[PDB]
């Protein structure tokens, strides 16, 4: 019988109860967002989760929007395109966690969220 | 045949249409009991008005084919009969009298066209699909959920121990049992109080945003409005009714105060199988997910015959959907924008469905495991993980393009090798 | 398991709740297989073990099947018995008991068929429950009315009518010599009548026939709506307006509703009629559903004065659960539907309403079938008279009353019915024209 | 004998049964006192309905063995008599009238038979012994109190600092005394607002949860409302009710509002001795301890001859209660689940009196040291810490399978030669 | 005084698309624009409560936008959350909520919502500290020819 750690594993909603994602694995998902027309964007934060900072009624939480950086990914084609910009990301904030979303202009939401990395 | 039997009448936009599967008496011929259907389910004084005006059509009649002696009536009802914002007054309209009709010696409403007209003056969903993801910040993956059991039994305390053992390990929610109101031994508020406590050290704990379905169905229409109200206060993000149980009026009383208060409303079908199993007679589940969608929830238990079940999904989700017998969609159904709700499946469901839940019902959905958590050996917080980490497995082999219909089994066993909470469980279930 | 949920030795306690199921087992699936299953999936049953189980003791809160046996009815069907522990239930909520009990068993994979025919309140969960704001006795006391069976009309067409025409309509019954007038079960508010509309003219109508005959008169005032606010909102004006009684669907508008109207009729004096509007939908089939009788034993739980409780015209059933619905104390009678002996502890009655295709020449019948402690409701049977709303009232007060009279003198209404109705068309020509055409 | 000495009744599950004490006056048989005891206590207008409906039956008689013109007169009251949820028309229908009958010189209603049927409409404690464990974290000793001495004198402030140094020490609670309501020199607001920041430093300093019994009793039931109120706002765990000079009708009152609001409730037994002292005549303290429990309490004060306190400590904690008249449990006392209410032990208790409270009471007791405390030469931290050093010292020693009804001193004494705060509290206080 | 703001015009921005967005998205767009220099952004004059963007909504998405910002920068950022409704109850409703909120301004079309509304509205935000963006919304139907109406500074002083 194992326990369940206490700390050192804090989540970030889908796909972060998989192992760490390679960059062959991180690619076959964003292809799943072009192949879905989905438009990916690119979001960090140096606070990784949700607070109750300012208000406690139902349904407030702080820490659920995050920083977006440039814009979504308009009419992109290449998978690879996505991992630039998380690479440069990386470099402009190390110390930084950076998840990958998406957007869908014809149900009008966003629909996608998933780490791609932990400083 | 009669003034109630219109084979050639054309539907209007406002109408309220209904099909009925109807299984006359002997000597009983299907045009004749089909327009009994349309009199008997809506019509000196007689001459101070226009009855035209407000009776009920059966405007076609068709076969059931495979059936002998069961027919599908189509009843048309003006608009003019249903008082706004009321499924109460919808239902007592059109199943209040007929179903008793000595000529039908069975009745079955199958299906109902609500109207645009009608839906919209229907507050609906209180969030409604996308609301409640944007709420949330979940996104991308079937949401996880754990009945506590035992049903009853357990203090306030050691119930809300077991929830927050279970969210912790990577549920989203937890689920007072629909029998759990406030009885002897775990009185409402105690619950309410200790299970706000485990939503918010797990979601401390894990950093992702935790629920309770707080049931609030309660004996009076007062008892159920000051349980939200405390639910209110202590700022969680959900709580629970049992709509059929507790009624169509106080389902949607409940419904508006969540609107006006942010509360996600969960709801679950208690009792439907009184009404909704048989064949031949009562009124099938689709047009009581309708009526719910109206009446207003968040999420609707929808069971775990796949057409079926399909069928519904799309009816509680969708904006529009197109007529499809196939899947006993008898009419083509526009929500104009009503917000749709998440179905929640349940039943008996542990790791090994996972890969034909996620397939079946998309990502739009609640996945329940009750057993499939607490009977985990290694205790809540390891089976939610292992629930958790099948899901994902499985979203991860989808996003990818892989075949979750003849690869899952494949795809459970490869997260075994590197997820010791799930290699746990998928020793104790089998495929 | 069998052992666990099939325990045919168990005595029940004076605290349990009892079923009676009719249950239509799968082929294959014996008949004490069946039972546990009834039991199981309607309390502690889990397809799978889990550790929280060690943190209590659980045989406290299993139902267990303490009987099952063959039916007569159709096709392998046997009646199960099952005791719940009293500890399972919410007190004074109908919703609760049924959650409990009809919530998740009926959907069971190895049941083909099931039917909740029976429940055994026990003194310790009804006393619990307000039940009838006021009841039959408290409702002849302040209607001063006395030996006979009341009259009502449901008025029609059932909608199209103004609610002025509504009013009108009331007025015309009521003054010939009816007890009430009665809201159509889909009579809410709507486009062709709102409701504020409709109470403001039926209380007009209710007053000018009181005023012109002397007796009290009422018109059952439909409370029912989509919202709980809505509905408290009609029997508020009702209240200011003064009048007697008000009306709910109790079934569609369900039982959290309805046990809010009876609290708040309870607190302001006004008396409850209620409809069972879409009973049929699930009492109708032998082999799947629930029974009237325990719609009609919630109904006095949750509250209600009158219940709407159907014709004559099966009914020995209906006799039975008359009694549930009237009585102090039942006894167990099967061959009426009684499956156990229930005891009310002092809970007041609800006044049957009967009602469907009844006219004058059923007045025997019904009087001698119901007697004093019922309300006749008459729809064609008054609207149809050939003069009018109020002769044809009149109608049905000339021959109720000569049943009453002819049944107190020790007259037999079963074989001189007959002679009873056209002995008395002889002094009513209102009478008389109404046995003319029917 | 009369239509009211019934000695072959056959009571009835629902009938509340009574125990009366009778001495019936020189010359009155006791069978004719009986009868009337019945008669008192119950009942051309008696025409017009069933008086044997509504009698109360005196249904058994029986002599006290060694006091001689005594007996016990069982009688038997119909459930219909009484108002459902109201211990003040229960009272008032069996002891409102029968006690001032000429024939009967004097009698004491010793026990009372409240069966299920109507023990289920009352609310019962707010919360009880399992939830009030749950709710502050507390298993596996009796918890400990203090009654700030002086009573009155002291500024709210002082008052409040004494109540700090106590908590801090290692009581769970300090206490208003049953006189400290609200009165010159100490008004009540002022006293809730100091005692809270005692509350929460002396909490915030330990990790241990503390709370302070703060009196709601008040000159009517609005000034007794907002006093629960602002303790309400305040967060605090607990407040506390005199019930028998406040009143039932009052005590149920704040009983609801605890229950709505999470409050723990206190209840002090003030004036009880008025009725409960002589053997002759009253009512014994059982019958007042039963009512406390239906009205509504968490903590009622059970004084500190032991068989009879045994007893009725059993009918106020267990869910059924065998009849033993060895105990003075005159009827077998079924509560149906309704929670039990925790015993008060006070009166001039110190440290050496802790293996006999521990072993008597057990876990689920209060043990309340005012002078205790208070009289220690080093402090109120000191006196908390000697207080609490006893009592773990005692359960310890109970665990470990000691006696401590013959090594209780020995327990105390090797307590003393690592504790010196129990070892100075021992000094002042002899065994 | 109350934003502690001094010597520059302010800055706001009426988020687009109108209507079309999310409530969530809709924040978003908000704590982007907040975050990068503006004292406000707006809801658009037609953005009161509607299919897909339910006013309460908008309203709690639109808080975490203003005060994560607001912690970002370190400057008192704001948005005019539109409280234009059909009744002056559901119009004091919205206002009722965005004091919860603790935000510090709030929105109305005065023209359209009409005058008994808006000094009704007027008198809320005095009693509540709530700052309140008007906007003119039909004026030019009535004060755009020179021949024939009521000229703009009329409507101003009346505002």
């Amino acid at each position: 019988m194992q326990v369940w750690p206490i700390e050192g594993i804090k989540k970030f909603e889908t796909l972060s109860y998989l192992p760490p994602l390679t960059v062959e694995d991180l690619l076959k998902q964003i292809e799943y967002l072009l192949r879905s027309k989905w438009v990916p964007c690119l979001e960090f934060s140096k606070v990784g989760f949700v607070y109750r900072e300012n208000h406690r009624s139902p349904g407030y939480y702080d820490g659920r929007y995050w920083t977006m950086w440039k814009l979504p990914m308009f009419g992109c084609t290449d998978a690879t395109q996505v991992l630039k910009e998380l690479e440069e990301a990386k470099k402009a904030y190390p110390d930084a966690f950076v998840r990958i979303i998406g957007f869908d202009n014809v149900r009008q939401v966003q629909l996608i969220s998933f780490i791609a990395y932990k400083p | 045949k009669l003034t109630y039997y219109t084979p050639e009448y054309e539907t209007k936009d406002t109408d309220i249409l209904a099909a009925f599967r109807v299984t006359p008496q002997p000597g009983v011929p299907p045009e004749e009991a089909g327009a009994a259907v349309a009199a008997e389910s809506s019509t000196w004084t007689d001459g101070l008005t226009s009855l035209d005006r407000y009776k009920g059509r059966c405007y076609h009649i068709e076969p059931v084919v495979g059936e002998d002696n069961q027919y599908i009536a189509y009843v048309a009802y003006p608009l003019d009969l249903f008082e706004e914002g009321s499924v109460t007054n919808m239902f007592t309209s059109i199943v209040g009298n007929v179903f008793g009709f000595k000529a039908l010696r069975a009745l079955r409403l199958e299906d109902l066209r609500i109207p645009p007209t009608y839906s919209k003056t229907f507050q609906g969903p209180p969030h409604g699909i996308q609301v409640e993801r944007d709420k949330l910040n979940k996104y991308g993956r079937p949401l996880l959920g754990c009945t506590i059991k035992p049903k009853l039994g357990l203090s306030a305390k050691n119930y809300g121990r077991a929830c927050y053992e279970c969210l912790r390990g990577g549920l989203d929610f937890t689920k007072d049992d629909e029998n759990v109101n406030s009885q002897p031994f775990m009185r409402w508020r105690d619950r309410f109080v200790f299970c706000a406590e485990a939503i918010y050290k797990s979601q401390a704990e894990t950093g992702e945003i935790k629920g309770h379905y707080l049931n609030a169905t309660a004996g009076t229409c007062e008892e159920m409005i000051k349980r939200a109200v405390f639910a209110r206060e202590l700022g969680v993000p959900i709580v629970m009714h049992d709509y059929l149980t507790g009624g169509f009026t106080a389902n949607t009383s409940l419904a508006h105060y969540c609107r006006d208060n942010g509360l996600l409303l969960h709801i679950h079908r208690a009792m439907h199988a009184v009404i909704d199993r048989q064949k031949n007679h009562g009124m099938h589940f689709r047009v009581l997910a309708k009526a719910l969608r109206m009446s207003g929830g968040d999420h609707i238990h929808a069971g775990t015959e796949r057409e079926m079940t399909l069928g519904f999904v799309d009816l509680l989700r969708d904006d529009f959907i197109e007529k499809d017998r196939a899947r006993g969609i008898f009419f083509t159904q526009d929500w104009v924008s009503m917000p749709g709700v998440i179905p929640v499946a349940s039943g008996g469901i542990h790791v090994w469905h996972m890969p034909a839940l996620t397939e079946i019902f998309g990502d739009d959905s609640v996945l329940q495991f009750g057993g499939g958590t607490l009977g985990h050996p290694w205790g809540n917080a390891p089976g939610a993980a292992a629930n958790r980490v099948a899901l994902e497995a499985c979203v991860q082999a989808r996003n990818e393009g892989r075949d979750l219909a003849r690869e899952g089994n494949e795809i459970i066993r490869s997260a075994c090798k590197w997820s010791p909470e799930l290699a746990a469980a998928c020793e104790i279930w089998k495929a």
